[PDB]
């Protein structure tokens, strides 16, 4: 809750930040496993122990089969886009529960 | 309904129900300002014969 | 074919002028305010199978990926984020009886 | 340990096109808006003891 | 909900009644745009071999 997606703009090296009121954020959840859990391997990037702290969102990544760098017919690829997600504009708020 | 509310969602699956397929795709487009707001004439003389 | 197809969906940036003269003229506008738009497309098809009802007695021909290792994966996408299709593919697979 | 453990939560900021050619070009789009996002997050768990 | 109205309040406290205990906890995040919008492929070999 309450997105804000904000513009740079950036001519001659005089950088300045806006609000981009109709831009939207994409969220969804991996509610059927479908992809590679990431989650549980001690990765860095949780929310800090500190709630005065702002903290910067992981990047998403993952690892498929491989014989060396190379990867094999097995291995498979994995799009997000290929997944419903809900989109919301700043004033749009997403939520969920889990047991 | 609002300027800072969004308008749809991104909904792409595809799901088999059996005898049936049910594909669903979203994509992002960009629409530019074609041919100036004109409506012009074209030939393959326009083209540069033929 | 269809004598009745997917109509065609037209569409297009409403002109918006810019700053008119202050004193009037018959021409019409030609000055506008540069623009471009910008957002998200849904295309829900659904689709009618006929499934296979076959009794012949050893396996079919089916498309298949190459199990051998390869740089990329086909139908993926690039190390410079370009998705590729490697070939064309065909439905005429499973067989049948004339 | 849990064979559904809390699902994975995805973000992504949409991408917003610069402004494209006035002539049809196939290629997919590479020039973005630059953009970024902020706001707020709420875990709430329940635990038992 | 508007532009101009919040979309969640910062509930964060801890309960305890008795043989449960409630956490709830808010942060504030950022988010840049990750890999220039695009899905590229990595390898211990674009890593530089290993």
């Amino acid at each position: 809750f309450n997105i804000q997606v904000k513009e740079v703009t950036d001519n001659n090296g005089v950088k300045t930040i806006a609000n981009n009121l109709t831009s939207t954020v994409q969220v969804f959840t991996d509610s059927d496993y479908q992809l590679p859990y990431v989650l549980g391997s001690a990765h860095e990037g949780c929310l800090p122990p500190f709630p005065a702290d702002v903290f910067m969102i992981p990047q998403y990544g993952y690892l498929t089969l491989n014989d060396g760098s190379q990867a094999v017919g097995r291995s498979s690829f994995y799009c997000l886009e290929y997944f419903p997600s809900q989109m919301l504009r700043t004033g749009n708020n997403f939520q969920f529960s889990y047991e | 309904d609002g300027v800072g509310s969004s308008s749809g969602n991104w909904h792409c699956d595809s799901q088999w129900l059996g005898d049936r397929v049910i594909t669903t795709s979203t994509r992002t487009w960009a629409l530019p300002t074609y041919n100036n707001h004109l409506y012009k004439q074209i030939s393959n003389s326009t083209s540069g014969g033929s | 074919g269809m004598k009745h197809p997917p109509p065609q969906i037209l569409i297009k940036n409403t002109p918006v002028p810019a700053d008119p003269p202050t004193a009037f003229n018959k021409d019409k506008l030609n000055s506008f305010i540069t623009q471009y738009s910008t957002g998200q497309v849904s295309v829900e098809i659904e689709w009618e199978l006929q499934k296979e009802n076959s009794k012949r007695w050893n396996p079919e021909i089916q498309y298949t990926s190459n199990y051998y290792k390869s740089n990329n994966v086909e139908f993926a996408v690039n190390t410079e984020g370009v998705y590729s299709e490697p070939r064309p593919i065909g439905t005429r697979y499973l067989t049948r009886n004339l």
